[PDB]
């Protein structure tokens, strides 16, 4: 079964920085895409960035807004994921989900299948 | 003062003429030549290369390395259908943008037998037989085995020899056939049926997979040079 | 040049294989239709003459083509000479790697009148003027200056109404082949500048009115065709698919295989 | 690229047929199209992917089409558990982007 | 002045004039025919009628 | 038997147990420079044993759901021993390569490579206006790997690497025009090759100039049963074969 579970999120000062984890557990960490997607307030759902498998190279590719200020890494130990936030602005306060994808073909279709419960973010 | 009289045609640009011009460097001295390897003194050398098909495009493996593979599983009936496809190799879509399909689409008249290379990229202890037909038309499609070993066909079986060549001759009434789409100068149907099923051993895999190349015969020719349609431009680069 | 003619056969039962091969040799089957089957023995008339390269390539096709105004400043036209701005030409070329050719330029040059605000306009027939500049020499940069007088550039001049100009220029190159790609930098720092670009020096083409300004202006645009002879060819190549975006390199955006239909069976 | 859902709010009496639509700026693969699915302040899940294939757990009340740039997705019978909204996504080109969202309310 | 065998299913004449070689007319005539380069590439010929992994 | 060979090649020896026919270039053998053809005004250095061997590059792991690889051959071996020397304080040269990737599994594994050699590979950027750098067009001896998903336009300097497309803009199922062989898992165990010089000048640069290519491309995806070893590797032996060096200078 899939659990993804996050954590590091509260209130934080304009201009500062901020640490996100998104644990994984349930399934092999080294073999499926992890997304980011944030949310705020009652509005439309935004995509930030994902991250490729082991099979790939481990590359990242962001979104066109937040580019240069965010950063998506995992480490190679165990299964967590990171989010690394710098420069925060006052419209970046949003919930932030963390979701998995997978080959449901023996292509790559852009579906995210399972997601974490949710963690929120929000700055003054 | 020798008497002339310009006939019709003169002062006319051709796009496609032959005719001598005087140059703008005179005696000018070329680089030497060089035996560069590989040398194409024929467009038709090219297509008698073969060229992966993309036999299995249904909307989700066009944009992936899926679309050349061709799904084969172990059944529980026998006589199913493994694919099919008209053979038109200037329109259809399927043979449309492979090495042979890319040649025929300048040009306008073909004519010629077509060659047909399968191989078995399966496990090393997978077994089977297929029949590989190919029905000039008149009739429909051929919808079972029964009515598909009618025409003509080729039992292949999987060994040490992984290929196999189904050849498709040349049968039509006219000398040529068009490469546009066209009703009158339909060419027919190739079919690939189960002989018998897939057997495995334990611990294998079951799902093995075929990739398909195409290429042409030694009597292949073409004719009536044309532009391309699959390129467009707006304005310049 | 005919192609091979069908013989005969009959029905066998033997130990030779035609149709069984192995492809994983890199190694297509040369295997005719009277191998599997019942054949008759027919003669084939038909012939290899239009598949030729000579009659593939030597084609005029349009490459480029600029405007300039006759009663105004900044009104003359220039051109890098490169087969890359087009997308019909620029597609046939990249069939193969190396090519060798002539070339036999001509240029088809119309005109159109603007709107003048003057009465009794009458014209006398234009002239026009084409000057071809080396990689290296000197430039013109005005209408009138006297760097137009073509002391050495062949240049060539033609009054409205006539036949379109014609001129033959031979294989004009430093190495032994016209390279269609280039992988590699230019410099040996391997900085900056990346691709073909690096090989493309073959001069420029400047062209512009003679007459004056008499009593209205005139708007004119000439179009250059290209068309190679004696063509060489060497190192075949797959054609392009995606579409093309720049005229100095081959950056592109990704697209599928072939269109798609519905299921593996359906006809 | 810019997906544009409508009507925004829609009410549903149980046992009627209802449909929405997803309608797409420029046109996009039949295969990039997805159905999401969130419920009152709860995570969201995948419900259709590649516009015609159900997903896990999904009952088969649900059955989407559409192809270009026009899509739409078909609910047999509403009940009482799938009052919740719904958006659908898209993929052209980088970045992913989602639509305003419907949201549908029991009656 | 040069007779050729103008392509059909008779003869013509062609004269040179200029004084080069890139004022020719297109050849058009060069039939020549080279499949082995490109459809057999390998080193040990393999002959038809046999099996190509012995 | 026609399933064994043995290359022997100044101090190095290739042999297999399982392999195809030996695909030689476009039908030409690699030969020296002739006097006719020779443009240089000098005497060319032909070590001759020295570079003509083996060397044999790194190893890749071939994964349940690969992509691809390349290794953009002519600085490849540019820290590979004395071929890697003589290129640095020479400023001409030409080679011909005698490529040979092998691969093995057991009788219960399946799948299905190419290999191709192809010259003149030009790679179009991520970003359209930009041109990919130095760094991810070629590894020292290192592969890069394609992907089976698209790069972002978001990216400056960046190579294409989605597979249908190869980088180049063809098809990928029309590559095999090129030199090539199949590494299929059934019968076979390893791929040669023997490409002879090919270029529009007789002698080039070769710190600047990337004539030629190497890709392998997993058509049919590796697949096992649960239980067999997960773990094949993919190792490539890259061998000059009669190498000329002209123009002495300094170290660079």
């Amino acid at each position: 079964e899939v659990k993804l579970v996050e954590s590091g999120g509260g209130l934080v000062q304009p201009g500062g920085s901020l640490s996100l984890s998104c644990a994984a557990s349930g399934f092999t960490f080294t073999d499926y895409y992890m997304n980011w997607v944030r949310q705020p307030s009652g509005k439309a759902l935004e995509w930030l960035g994902f991250l490729r498998n082991k099979a790939n190279g481990y590359t990242t590719e962001y979104s066109a807004s937040v580019k240069g200020r965010f950063t998506i890494s995992r480490d190679n130990s165990q299964s967590i994921l990171y989010l690394q936030m710098n420069a925060l602005r006052a419209e970046d306060s949003a919930t932030y989900y963390c979701a998995r994808s997978r080959y449901y073909g023996g292509t790559y279709r852009y579906a995210l299948d399972y997601w974490g419960q949710g963690t929120s973010v929000t700055v003054s | 003062g020798l008497p002339v009289m310009t006939t019709p045609g003169s002062t006319q640009f051709l796009t496609s003429d032959d005719f001598q011009s005087p140059s703008a460097m005179p005696q000018f001295d070329v680089t030497p030549e060089m035996q560069i390897p590989g040398r194409v003194n024929n467009l038709m050398e090219i297509a008698e290369v073969d060229s992966v098909v993309p036999v299995n495009n249904t909307e989700d493996n066009v944009s992936s390395l899926k679309a050349y593979q061709i799904p084969v599983q172990s059944n529980s009936d026998n006589g199913k259908q493994v694919f099919g496809f008209p053979l038109q190799p200037g329109a259809n879509n399927v043979l449309n943008r492979t090495l042979l399909g890319e040649i025929l689409n300048y040009y306008t008249h073909w004519s010629g037998s077509i060659k047909l290379t399968f191989m078995f990229c399966g496990s090393a202890m997978a077994t089977g037989k297929f029949l590989l037909a190919y029905s000039p038309p008149g009739a429909g499609v051929p919808k079972n085995r029964k009515d598909a070993m009618l025409g003509t066909h080729v039992i292949w079986d999987v060994g040490l020899q992984s290929s196999c060549v189904l050849c498709v001759p040349w049968i039509s009434q006219t000398h040529y056939r068009y490469v546009v789409e066209d009703e009158y100068t339909a060419a027919g149907y190739v079919t690939c049926w189960y002989q018998t099923n897939i057997v495995v051993p334990a611990d294998v895999q079951s799902s093995c997979d075929i990739l398909c190349f195409v290429s042409a015969c030694n009597d292949f020719s073409v004719r009536m040079l044309k532009d391309t349609p699959f390129i467009r431009q707006d304005t310049f680069y | 040049a005919r192609v091979a003619d069908t013989i005969s056969s009959r029905p066998t039962n033997s130990e030779s294989i035609p149709a069984l091969t192995a492809a994983e040799t890199g190694h297509t089957s040369q295997v005719v239709p009277s191998d599997t089957m019942q054949t008759r023995h027919v003669k084939n008339y038909h012939s290899r003459s239009e598949s030729s390269i000579e009659n593939f390539l030597c084609r005029s096709a349009c490459v480029y083509y600029a405007t300039y105004t006759n009663n105004s400043k900044k009104g003359f036209a220039e051109w890098v000479i490169n087969t890359r701005q087009v997308a019909q030409l620029r597609r046939k070329l990249e069939l193969f790697t190396y090519l060798r050719f002539d070339l036999e330029l001509t240029f088809v040059i119309t005109s159109a009148q603007q709107p003048s605000t003057a009465s009794s306009v009458d014209a006398p027939v234009q002239t026009h003027q084409i000057m071809y500049v080396p990689p290296g020499g000197p430039v013109p940069t005005k209408v009138k200056d006297y760097a137009w007088q073509t002391s050495t550039n062949p240049s060539v001049f033609w009054t409205e109404g006539n036949a379109p100009p014609r001129m033959s220029i031979p294989f004009i190159s430093i190495g032994n082949a016209y390279s269609c790609f280039y992988d590699g930098w230019t410099q040996f720092s391997r900085n900056g500048v990346y691709g073909i670009n690096t090989l493309n020096n073959m001069g420029t083409l400047y062209m512009r009115h003679v007459n004056e300004a008499g009593q209205g202006p005139i708007k004119s645009t000439v179009r250059i065709y290209f068309k190679p002879k004696h063509v060489k060819a060497w190192v075949p190549r797959p054609p392009r698919l995606c579409q093309y975006e720049k005229q100095k390199n081959v950056n592109f955006s990704p697209i599928g295989v072939t269109t798609s239909r519905t299921d593996i069976i359906t006809t | 690229n810019v997906l544009t859902q409508s009507p925004p709010i829609m009410s549903a009496s149980p046992g009627e047929k209802v449909t929405m639509t997803c309608r797409a700026s420029s046109s996009v693969s039949s295969s990039y199209l997805h159905w999401y699915q969130q419920k009152s302040g709860a995570s969201p899940k995948l419900w259709i992917y590649s516009t015609s294939n159900l997903a896990s757990g999904v009952p088969a009340r649900f059955s989407g089409s559409g192809s270009g740039t026009s899509y739409s997705l078909t609910i047999s019978s509403v009940e009482a558990e799938d009052a919740a909204t719904y958006y659908c996504q898209q993929f052209s080109g980088y970045p992913l982007t989602f639509g305003a969202g419907t949201k549908l309310e029991l009656k | 002045a040069q007779v050729s065998t103008q392509k059909t299913g008779i003869h013509y004449t062609n004269i040179n004039y200029y004084k080069d070689a890139a004022s020719n007319s297109a050849n058009r005539q060069d039939f020549t025919q080279d499949p082995g380069k490109f459809t057999e590439p390998v080193k040990d010929i393999m002959v038809k009628t046999m099996p190509a992994l012995n | 038997s026609d399933r064994v060979r043995s290359i022997t090649l100044g101090n190095s020896t290739i042999t297999t147990q399982e392999c195809a026919n030996v695909v030689v270039g476009y039908g030409v053998w690699p030969e020296y420079l002739k006097d006719n053809e020779a443009t240089a005004e000098d005497q060319p250095t032909q070590p001759d044993v020295a570079t003509c061997r083996f060397y044999t590059l790194e190893s890749v792991q071939w994964m349940k759901n690969s992509a691809g690889w390349w290794w953009k051959l002519p600085d490849a071996l540019s820290q590979m021993g004395l071929f890697g020397q003589n290129m640095q304080y020479h400023y001409l040269g030409r080679t011909g390569y005698t490529i040979h990737v092998q691969c093995n599994a057991s009788k219960f594994h399946q799948g299905c490579l190419l290999v191709v050699c192809v010259p003149e590979a030009e790679m179009g950027c991520s970003n359209l206006n930009n041109t990919p750098e130095f760094s991810e067009l070629s590894g020292g001896d290192s592969a890069r790997m394609f992907t089976d998903t698209q790069v972002g336009e978001s990216n400056a300097k960046k190579v294409q690497t989605a597979v249908w497309n190869a980088g180049m803009g063809v098809g990928v199922g029309n590559l095999t025009i090129f030199p090539h062989q199949w590494i299929n898992l059934r019968t076979n165990n390893s791929a040669t090759l023997v490409m002879p010089y090919i270029n529009s000048v007789p002698m080039d640069n070769m710190f600047r100039h990337n004539n030629l290519t190497l890709m392998i491309i997993p058509f049919v995806p590796l697949n096992y049963s649960e239980g067999s070893s997960p773990y094949v590797p993919i190792t490539v032996t890259i061998a000059p074969m009669c190498a000329e060096y002209n123009g002495l200078r300094l170290a660079s």
